[PDB]
């Protein structure tokens, strides 16, 4: 069992046998930035531009969600 | 209503399996593959000549921020304080004191440049048109502390940019 | 005499671009095993016993110059066919697969 | 003596201006401005700016993201096995100064704590355009060094 | 006058190679819809000169290596052994006239995987020479089909010397006796090459000087296996008067072939490992050794065996 | 004065497409068969 | 056809006023196209327009070599453009200065400067507030 360790920035800790995949271990957080806990700070329109910043490549996507809910 | 994307059965007569032999030894597939990037080589290339030649913005583009005036010269900014009140970054730092003249104006107009998502809220929440997003886009700096914008610094961009500001706000003020 | 001056000048100057690609100013003044499969040994190993056969087809050339072309006939083949066999053995007992 | 040590300078200035190879950390959103940018209508290649190279073949690291806590020692350890000569551009608010995730927990206020900036380029994301005038301004710079000059007056 | 006549081929080879990436980078380009390096020189033509300069004057770092010897051989014998495979090359005289040209090839490369061998021992590092030996594999596999369609090649030429490829195709181009055996010898040197859709070891690993100088071994190798292609199986018909009108015929076959390489590597994705093993294994192997078959017994059964000389 | 908004045009927009097109081109497995042993044959000879 | 492309061709070096200002353009510019003379600003920029081409490419300046005493044969920038002409080259409008001229304002920068960040002239932020506490200041007469 060979031990390798390594959209974003990913880091997979992986186990392989020759070839084979025995184990897939995402280790994500590395972009991790808090904005649930921030945006307890903003009001609803201030909370509005995180939307657009997290699948970042679908930003009114995420902004006609959040603003159906609200 | 839906439909499938991949359920066929492939063909098992002779002329149709002879085809499929074909396109595996042939490589029909892979020269067909071959001919769609030979037709991009003779195609006019989508790239432009910058800094000769500039993509196409519009009039409502947020680009570096700007303090404007009034047609005498007098400052728009009256110190409400809106645009550091809804400015998601905190971007904005104010302070202001009566001037010599009574007028009700800011001794402090900081925006960390460096802190703000240039969102458009403050020109948006600005009762007095005083603080815009400009249309420049080409202020990058060899240091942090440049991006540390002053008062100072943001009506010299006001003065700067002026003539080419009031022609946007002329343009898409009657969409606001 | 030509082939060996060819050599070393290809080797010469392969050198000469090495060591001076190491040495440049700067203007600075301050006996295990693998964890590789048992795949990857028998892929080395069918490739030089497939190697082995190969040098003894490379002379056919000249010998279809020969005027016993029956028997160089069947030879050639024989040669080709066991080595289309040692092939058909590993293919067919799995010394082809990686999984 | 001095006139051969300043076209020596003009020389490799200019070698290494005109060959500038990034390696994008593409940690986020500006990232895919950075994509843009190689993309057909800017064409980064076209300014002998390679799409993509590994470390130990870049001379510019592109930091076009935020910068968290977890990922700061990875981005550290890249940054020393660059060869010199090696820049760093900073792209973005968050990359700048930590942007609208400033005042996070988790987050960097700056990837110029980590590693030393040449070029920081503004916006939420800039724009591809805008990124394309912060490279160009870091060809400016390189062309503005005078490594052998000072050399030689040691 | 010999070593005049060396150097008129060593340093054409090396600026050749450094205009090749400058001819790859543009094809690339307008394939892509953009038009790549036209701003350093007029048309990008100084872009060459500007990486090469800029890639010798760069950091030289060394990571602490396990052996120093095999530190520096791996990129000498890379280099040495490119420049060696030209000198036997009729264009439409070689340099030397080898009566056992074909073979010195091909004796020649097969020593060239000793250089990535040598690599991975100096790397210091277990990941590297994994690395290394799966580019081994590679290699020594897609070895066997060449020699064995060179060898059914050379069964209508009649001999080992390159010079008589040009004799055997006065009247026709192999490609139209043997186009089955071209399509797999084809796709074996861009495989042999390490040449998308085969470039694994950049696709593998992706998840200054020392370097310029694989490079150039690696592109000059490139152009000498599209010179090989187009001596084997496209041959320009040879005047003795006029020995330029061979070299220029020569000269585009080659260039074209050679940019044929850009064209299909702007085309394909990559192979998976195992599954360019099976292309070779499975596929180009048992239909090498059927073509090895056919090509023995059909010119004793047309009777067309070609002259010993 | 009356109201000026961005609207569609008077009768909508023309027609546009969407469904793949992959057009059919070659020839039949048997007439490229046919052309490759054709082209070997004239070869050997 | 193969004719009338090498004409336009030839055309160009014309149109560049012969083959020295033809070789300028091509180091300059890396671009020969020939186009109108829409404008040219105080600070020599000159502007043009092929409305033939593709958008995004119908529009171009070509750089003054020289802005504020900076020789910018070489070293162009995109921050030389000046407002009024950078509304028409960013196509945020169709009217160039020369026809809708901007609006004179007494505080408008009779001169445009480009990016200064790197020189003596480059922006260095500071507070713009007076001193808040005011310190007591011990007399100077002596009477401990
Ligand atoms: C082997 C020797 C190779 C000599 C390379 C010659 C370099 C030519 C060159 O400098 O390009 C022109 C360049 C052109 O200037 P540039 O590189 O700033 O380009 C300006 C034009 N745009 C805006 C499109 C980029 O000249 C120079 O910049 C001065 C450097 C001279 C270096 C020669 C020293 C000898
Ligand atoms: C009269 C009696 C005469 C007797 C002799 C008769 C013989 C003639 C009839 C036989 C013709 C044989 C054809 C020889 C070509 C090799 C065919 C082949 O091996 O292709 C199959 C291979 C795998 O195919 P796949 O679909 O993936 O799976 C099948 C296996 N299970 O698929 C592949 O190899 C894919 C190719 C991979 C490379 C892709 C990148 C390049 C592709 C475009 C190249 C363009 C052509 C190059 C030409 C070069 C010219 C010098
Ligand atoms: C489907 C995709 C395939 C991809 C594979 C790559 C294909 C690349 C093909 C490269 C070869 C193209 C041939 C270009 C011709 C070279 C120019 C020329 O002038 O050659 C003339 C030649 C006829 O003359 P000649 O070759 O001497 O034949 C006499 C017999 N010895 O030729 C006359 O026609
Ligand atoms: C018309 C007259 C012609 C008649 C010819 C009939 C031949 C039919 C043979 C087909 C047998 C077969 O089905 O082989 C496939 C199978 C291996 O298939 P595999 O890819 O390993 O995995 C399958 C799961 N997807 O089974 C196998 O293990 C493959 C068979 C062993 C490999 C044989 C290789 C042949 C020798 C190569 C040289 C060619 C012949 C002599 C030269
Ligand atoms: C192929 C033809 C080339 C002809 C041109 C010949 C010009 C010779 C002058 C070369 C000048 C090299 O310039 C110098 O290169 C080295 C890379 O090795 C850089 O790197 C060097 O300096 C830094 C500190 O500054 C050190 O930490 C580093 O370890 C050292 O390698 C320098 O930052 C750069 O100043
Ligand atoms: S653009 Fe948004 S983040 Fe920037 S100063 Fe204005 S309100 Fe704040
Ligand atoms: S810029 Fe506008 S919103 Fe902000 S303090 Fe001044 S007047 Fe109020
Ligand atoms: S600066 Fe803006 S666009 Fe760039 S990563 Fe941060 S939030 Fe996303």
């Amino acid at each position: 069992n060979l031990t390798l360790n390594f959209h974003g920035v990913l880091r997979l800790v992986m186990e392989l046998s020759g070839e084979m995949v025995r184990k897939c271990d995402p280790h994500i957080g590395l972009l991790h930035r808090g904005t649930e806990k921030l945006i307890e700070y903003k009001t609803y329109l201030q909370a509005l531009p995180y939307f657009d910043r997290l699948d970042y490549v679908s930003m009114m996507c995420n902004e006609q969600a959040y603003s159906l809910a609200v | 209503t839906y439909k499938y994307v991949n359920l066929r059965e492939p063909s098992m007569d002779m002329k149709s399996v002879t085809d499929r032999a074909a396109q595996t030894l042939l490589w029909t597939e892979l020269i067909r593959g071959l001919g769609m990037t030979l037709s991009y080589l003779f195609r006019e290339p989508a790239t432009i000549n910058y800094p000769f030649e500039k993509g196409p913005l519009s009039p409502r583009f947020r680009g570096e921020h700007a303090l404007r005036r009034y047609p005498s010269g007098e400052e728009r900014c009256i110190a409400c304080k809106l645009c550091e009140a809804v400015c998601p970054a905190q971007a904005i730092t104010i302070e202001a004191e009566p001037r010599a003249d009574g007028s009700r104006r800011t001794t402090r107009y900081d925006i960390d440049m460096t802190k703000c998502i240039y969102c458009g809220f403050c020109q948006e929440a600005c009762p007095v048109d005083a603080i815009v997003e400009g249309p420049n886009f080409e202020f990058s700096t060899e240091t942090h502390e440049e991006l540390l914008y002053n008062k100072e610094k943001l009506l010299n961009n006001g003065d700067k940019w002026e003539a080419e500001i009031a022609a946007n706000i002329q343009a898409d003020y009657l969409y606001r | 005499m030509n082939l060996m001056l060819a050599l070393l000048t290809n080797f010469t100057l392969a050198t000469l671009l090495v060591i001076i690609a190491f040495w440049l100013p700067q203007l600075n003044v301050y006996s295990a095993r693998l964890p590789f499969s048992m795949k990857f040994f028998l892929v080395a190993i069918t490739f030089l016993l497939f190697d082995l056969e190969i040098a003894l087809l490379l002379p056919l050339p000249w010998a279809s110059q020969t005027a016993n072309l029956n028997t160089m006939l069947t030879m050639a083949l024989f040669l080709i066919i066991l080595l289309a066999v040692s092939l058909a053995y590993e293919w067919t007992q799995k010394g082809l697969e990686w999984t | 003596g001095e006139y051969v040590v300043a076209k020596l300078d003009d020389l490799i200035n200019w070698a290494r201006r005109s060959s500038l190879w990034p390696m994008t950390f593409g940690l986020a959103c500006c990232a895919v401005e950075m994509m843009h940018m190689a993309a057909p209508r800017y064409d980064m290649d076209r300014f002998g700016v390679v799409f993509r190279a590994s470390p130990r073949q870049s001379d510019v690291m592109i930091v076009a993201g935020t910068l968290t806590n977890k990922m700061a020692p990875a981005l550290r350890k890249v940054y020393d096995q660059m060869p010199e000569p090696r820049y760093v551009v900073s792209m973005g608010s968050c990359a700048n100064g930590g942007g609208y995730y400033h005042y996070s927990y988790s987050v960097v206020r700056g990837c110029d704590r980590i590693v030393p900036v040449d070029i920081y380029v503004p916006g939420c994301p800039p724009t591809a355009e805008a990124l394309l005038y912060g490279i160009l301004q870091l060809q400016k710079k390189i062309k503005r060094e005078k490594r052998l000059r000072i050399w030689y007056r040691r | 006058m010999f070593m005049i006549n060396i150097l008129m081929l060593i340093i054409p080879i090396l600026l050749a190679v450094a205009f090749l990436t400058l001819v790859e980078r543009k094809v690339l380009g307008y394939m892509q819809l953009r038009k790549g390096p036209n701003v350093v020189g007029p048309y990008g033509l100084l872009q060459p000169i500007a990486d090469a300069i800029k890639l010798f004057i760069k950091e030289p770092l060394r990571p602490a290596t396990s052996s120093a010897s095999m530190f520096i051989l791996a990129p000498i014998m890379a280099l040495g052994l490119a420049l060696t495979m030209w000198i036997p090359l009729p264009m439409p005289y070689p340099l030397i006239n080898m009566n056992l040209g074909v073979l010195f090839m091909l004796a020649m490369s097969s020593l060239a995987v000793y250089s990535i061998l040598w690599s991975g021992w100096a790397s210091n590092s277990k990941y590297a020479l994994i690395g290394a030996l799966r580019a081994v594999a590679q290699t020594i596999s897609y070895e066997v089909t060449l020699a064995i369609i060179l060898l059914s090649v050379l069964l209508m030429s009649g001999s080992f010397t390159l010079s008589t490829l040009i004799t055997t195709q006065e009247q026709m181009w192999l490609i139209l006796p043997a186009w089955p055996l071209a399509m797999m010898w084809f796709i074996s040197t861009l495989a042999e090459t390490n040449r998308a859709p085969f470039d694994l070891t950049e696709g593998e690993s992706e998840l200054a000087g020392p370097f310029a100088l694989f490079f150039m071994a690696e592109y000059a190798n490139i152009i000498m296996m599209n010179i090989f292609t187009a001596i084997l199986f496209l041959g320009t018909s040879h005047n003795p008067h006029m020995p330029e009108l061979y070299t220029i015929n020569f000269t585009i076959k080659s260039l074209l072939l050679t940019m044929s390489f850009l064209w299909i590597r702007a085309s394909y994705p990559r192979f998976r490992y195992d599954q360019l093993m099976h292309l070779l294994w499975k596929n180009f192997l048992p239909l090498t050794l059927a073509l090895c078959m056919w090509h023995v017994s059909l010119p004793i059964l047309t009777s067309g065996i070609p002259p010993q000389t | 004065s009356k109201v000026k908004q961005d609207m569609p045009p008077v009768g909508g927009y023309g027609p546009i497409d969407y469904k793949r097109n992959l057009p059919r081109r070659g020839l039949s497995g048997y007439s490229m068969f046919a052309v490759g042993i054709g082209a070997l044959l004239f070869g050997y000879w | 056809e193969l004719l009338q492309v090498l004409k336009r061709g030839l055309q160009q070096v014309s149109g560049h006023g012969g083959l020295r200002g033809y070789l300028r353009v091509l180091f300059r510019a890396n671009d020969v196209r020939v186009g109108t003379l829409v404008g040219e600003d105080k600070y020599g920029n000159k502007y043009y327009e092929d409305n033939k081409q593709f958008f995004g490419r119908h529009r171009w300046v070509i750089y003054t070599t020289e802005m504020n005493g900076k020789n910018t044969f070489w070293d162009v920038d995109g921050s030389m453009v000046p407002p009024e002409w950078h509304r028409w080259l960013h196509c945020m409008t169709d009217d160039p200065p020369t026809v809708k001229p901007p609006t004179a304002r007494k505080f408008i920068w009779t001169n445009h400067k480009f990016n200064l960040s790197g020189t003596p002239q480059q922006y260095v932020p500071y507070s713009t507030t007076r001193k808040k506490i005011q310190e007591w200041v011990p007399p100077s007469t002596p009477y401990k």
